[PDB]
């Protein structure tokens, strides 16, 4: 399959950030300020199978992440914090496909 | 398996220069930045320099006022610290360390830089003969460090290399290994002494003299 | 830009929980990641904790990290502390520069008393050819770490020419060494030298003699 954005839960992390539907998500990487000399270190993963996304959301462990994605063809990077759910306690962003 | 093997240390006079090397392997070199960090007993850990994965961004710590420059040779999977205008206070053990965005994930074994106008002095090595315990004696060297192995590292368990004493400006230490007497009764046993600052390496077979 | 302050030393007990603190002098601690490194005596550092609270694979799960923003401090917690945990621990963070704490030395009392093992070696013929003689006394497998080292010749205390190293930990226990600088003639003169070590009020000694049983 292919990982495409469809729905955005209002008020959820991505909604507070600015993710709009219909985006192609390429990469998910570690977030937060990096130490000098290590900005270009690769820790993230270039995604394609949509489950690689949700896998890399469980790896997030509630820590901030960057998303390198496509807006009508141009590359754009947005970073956010997955929120701890008050029910079963799972990190979410609010990103329906 | 990840390996960071440092070389290029030793003794240098105040006001001179020394270049250090860190040979990397066991991971994609060009995917990660590298750094140099020094250590002393009195000042603890002090960050020295970092260089980015693409070699195009460099970062210097405020312990060195631009006197050091960092470089990386991606074809040799190595990186370098050029240390100019060296000072007594720059004497330290220098480590290279691989980065992963937010921390130093692996450290090299360390190499020692000593800033001193005393000459390098090579050790005199003597064999110490009486299960069984055998030893190698590294008498009267300067500066630190020395390395001792047994049978080129094929004897690794049972080895003790003892901290040196310092007297009249020269270090002396002893290293020992314990083996079954049946071991001593067969294959030759040799200690291997390396003094990086004099670039010397000695093997001594321990004979039941 | 900021400094990280660590205690000089902490002493705890085998099996206890112990918390090591790391306080940031200026700027909110949560504004950048904190990491923790373990360094054994004479060895390279290894990672205990990175990214505030993640545990590298290979590290026992009795280590955990946390961030206390109210005290602007990072915390390394060790549950069920073990004697193999004696080591130096450095905290680490960064912003525009990279900053280390001054290091905390962790001592764990309460491990088993260890009476020393003694190994002694005479001078080599090769060294005597140069008219010198060095007597070697190796002291290992002892705990705790204070020792008084004394040498005897024919039972009388000898001070001149003695160099004794401070004990050091290697692996799980402590080691020490002592050297006697002699001339070839001083070594040939008496028919006994003794390395004497006193430990926890108990004394162990072994002697060396220029003779031969035959």
């Amino acid at each position: 399959v292919k990982p495409v954005v469809g729905g955005v839960k209002k008020g959820s992390p991505a909604d507070q950030v600015g993710i709009k539907p219909g985006d192609l998500i390429l990469e998910v990487n570690e977030g937060g300020v990096a130490m000098p000399g290590a900005e270009d270190d690769v820790v993230g993963k270039k995604i394609n199978t949509w489950y690689e996304l949700v896998e890399e959301v469980r790896k997030s462990q509630g820590k901030a992440i960057k998303l390198k994605i496509l807006r009508n063809g141009k590359m754009i990077e947005k970073e956010l914090i997955p929120a701890k759910d008050p029910k079963t306690g799972t990190y979410f962003i609010g990103l329906f496909p | 398996e990840v390996q960071l093997v440092e070389s290029g240390g030793g003794l240098v006079q105040p006001g001179r220069s020394l270049k250090l090397s860190c040979a990397a392997s066991g991971f994609t070199f060009s995917n990660y930045g590298m750094a140099w960090v020094r250590q002393t007993p009195t000042k603890g850990l002090e960050w020295i320099a970092s260089i980015s994965a693409g070699g195009d961004k460099t970062y210097y710590g405020d312990s060195v006022k631009g006197r050091f420059s960092i470089s990386r040779d991606n074809a040799k999977t190595t990186h370098y610290l050029q240390m100019d205008s060296l000072r007594s206070e720059d004497t330290a053990t220098y480590y290279c360390a691989k980065t992963s965005r937010v921390y130093f994930d692996y450290w090299g074994q360390g190499v020692m830089v000593t800033v001193s106008s005393a000459e390098t002095t090579a050790p005199s090595v003597y064999p110490l003969a009486p299960m069984v315990t055998l030893g190698c004696l590294v008498k009267g060297y300067f500066p630190e460090p020395v390395t001792v192995t047994w049978n080129s590292g094929a004897l690794s368990s049972g080895v003790h290399t003892f901290p040196a004493v310092l007297q009249s400006g020269l270090y002396t230490l002893t290293s020992s290994v314990t083996v079954p007497s049946s071991t001593w009764s067969s294959q030759a046993v040799t200690c291997n002494v390396a003094h990086p600052a004099s670039s010397t390496k000695v093997d001594k077979k321990i004979v039941p003299r | 830009q900021f400094v990280l302050t660590q205690p000089n030393s902490v002493s705890t007990n085998l099996g206890s929980t112990v918390k090591l603190s790391c306080k940031r002098s200026t700027g909110n601690i949560g504004s950048n990641y904190v990491n923790w490194y373990q360094q054994h005596e004479g060895r390279s550092p290894t990672t205990m904790i990175y990214r505030d609270d993640k545990r590298p694979d290979g590290v026992p799960d009795r280590f955990s990290g946390s961030i206390d923003r109210s005290s602007n401090s990072a915390l390394l917690t060790i549950n069920n502390v073990q004697t193999e945990d004696e080591a130096d621990y450095f905290c680490h963070s960064y912003s525009s520069g990279i900053v280390f704490g001054g290091g905390t030395k962790l001592t764990v009392l309460g491990q088993p008393k260890s009476t020393p093992t003694l190994t002694v070696f005479p001078p080599s013929t090769e060294e005597l050819q140069g008219n010198k003689a060095t007597l070697v006394c190796l002291i290992s497998d002892f705990y705790p770490s204070d020792v008084e080292v004394a040498w005897k010749a024919n039972g009388a205390p000898i001070s001149q020419g003695v160099d004794t190293a401070n004990p050091t930990k290697q692996g799980n226990k402590y080691i020490a060494s002592s050297f006697l600088r002699l001339t070839a003639e001083q070594w040939r003169s008496r028919n006994s030298f003794t390395c004497q070590v006193t430990h926890e009020g108990n004394t162990v000694e072994k002697s060396l003699s220029p003779a031969e049983c035959v």
